[PDB]
C-alpha cells in the first residue's frame, strides 16, 4: 500500500542482501549481518538466486540498451529488443 | 498571471518548509499537492558529449526534487520572468523562456548556483490547479560563491583555485545526474514488475514474455 | 548466460561490499570478500553507496507497480 518510508525500504533491502548472501554461498556473512544490525524477525526466502540478484542482473542487462554504451560492453539482445521495439 | 503564476509562488513557499529530516513521505505530500497523479516530469541539457533528455513519471517525480537537495542544496526556489499564460479548453499552459531554478548550498561554501532555462508547464483548469507537465530546458548556468569565503581562502593559492572550479556539470548536481540515469532504465521495467507481481515467473522470464508481446501491439 | 551476467554479479558483488561497509557492518563486509576470495582492489564509495541509491528508486517504483 501507499509509499514506502525510508524505514521500509531499508528493512526490505537489508532483507533481500541476506537472502543474496545466502545464495551466492556467504552463509556466515550472512548471520554476521543478521545480527551486526540486530534483525529479530522470522525469515523466509524463495528460489535461488533471490529477488535482489534477478532483478539486478536483468537491471545491469538493460544498463546496456542503445541509448548511450548500446554496443561497447557485453549484452544481451531481447534488453537491446525490449528498449528499441 | 493571476491564477498560475501563485501557484508557482505556493510551490516556492512550500519548499521553504523543506528540513534535512523530510523523507519520502513528505515529498510525496509536496509531488500530490503539486502535481497530478499521471503528470511527468522532463528535464534536457547539453552537457559535454551531446544534447540530453530525461523524462519520469508521477511515482519517480518526489526523489527528482529531494536528489536536487541532497547533492548540496539546502533551499530550492524557480524564478519565472514574463511568463506566457494560454487557457484553453481543459488545461492552462504556463511557458517561460527566462525561466530560472535557484539553489543555496549549504555549511560549508555556502555557494549559489543559478540555472537558466525554458520552463513549460501545463496545468489542469479544476480546483486543484496541479502541474500535468513540466518540461525543463537548461541552457547556461552559474555558480557564485560569497566574497567572504573569497577572502578566507584568498592566500591560500592551490586550495583557492578549487574554487575556480564548478559544484554541478550543467546546474545539475552528480546527485540529480546520476538520479535521472537510473531513472532512465528502471521506468519502463515498472511494467515488468507487475508481471511479476501478477504471473509468478522470473524477472528475466517476465523481461522475455513483454518483450515477446510487444511487436505485436505494433501490427 | 547473458553475456553481461560475468559483470553484472561482480559488480553486485562490489556493491554489496559497499552497502555492507557504509550500514557499520564491518566483520560482514570482511568476511563477504574472504568468502568470495576478491583479490581485486577495494576503492571506496561516498556514503551511501550505489546498491541503495539504486534500491530506493527500484523499490519506489515496485511498490507503485500495479497488479
Amino acid at each position: 500500500s501507499a509509499v514506502p518510508s525510508d524505514s521500509q525500504a531499508r528493512e526490505k533491502l537489508a532483507l533481500y542482501v541476506y537472502e543474496y548472501l545466502l545464495h551466492v554461498g556467504a552463509q556466515k556473512s550472512a548471520q554476521t549481518f543478521l545480527s551486526e544490525i540486530r534483525w529479530e524477525k522470522n525469515i523466509t526466502l524463495g528460489e535461488p538466486p533471490g529477488f535482489l540478484h534477478s532483478w539486478w542482473c536483468v537491471f545491469w542487462d538493460l544498463y546496456c540498451a542503445a541509448p548511450e554504451r548500446r554496443e561497447t560492453c557485453e549484452h544481451s539482445s531481447e534488453a537491446k529488443a525490449f528498449h528499441d521495439y | 498571471g493571476n491564477q498560475t503564476d501563485y501557484r508557482i509562488f505556493e510551490l516556492n513557499k512550500r519548499l521553504q518548509n523543506w528540513t534535512e529530516e523530510c523523507d519520502n513521505l513528505w515529498w510525496d505530500a509536496f509531488t500530490t499537492e503539486f502535481f497530478e497523479d499521471d503528470a511527468m516530469l522532463t528535464i534536457t541539457f547539453c552537457l559535454e558529449d551531446g544534447p540530453k533528455r530525461y523524462t519520469i513519471g508521477r511515482t519517480l517525480i518526489p526523489r527528482y526534487f529531494r536528489s536536487i537537495f541532497e547533492g548540496g542544496a539546502t533551499e530550492l526556489y524557480y524564478v519565472l520572468k514574463h511568463p506566457k499564460e494560454a487557457f484553453h479548453s481543459n488545461f492552462v499552459s504556463l511557458d517561460c523562456d527566462q525561466g530560472s531554478m535557484v539553489t543555496q548550498h549549504g555549511k560549508p561554501m555556502f555557494t549559489q548556483v543559478c540555472v537558466e532555462g525554458r520552463l513549460y508547464l501545463e496545468f489542469m483548469f479544476d480546483d486543484m490547479m496541479r502541474i500535468k507537465t513540466w518540461h525543463f530546458s537548461i541552457r547556461q548556468h552559474r555558480e557564485l560563491i560569497p566574497r567572504s569565503i573569497l577572502a578566507m581562502h584568498a592566500q591560500d593559492p592551490q586550495m583557492l583555485d578549487q574554487l575556480s572550479k564548478n559544484i554541478t556539470r550543467c546546474g545539475l548536481s552528480n546527485s540529480t545526474l546520476n538520479y535521472l540515469r537510473l531513472c532512465v532504465i528502471l521506468e519502463p521495467m515498472q511494467e515488468l514488475m507487475s508481471r511479476h507481481k501478477t504471473y509468478s515467473l522470473s524477472p528475466r522470464d517476465c523481461l522475455k514474455t513483454c518483450l515477446f508481446q510487444k511487436w505485436q501491439r505494433m501490427v
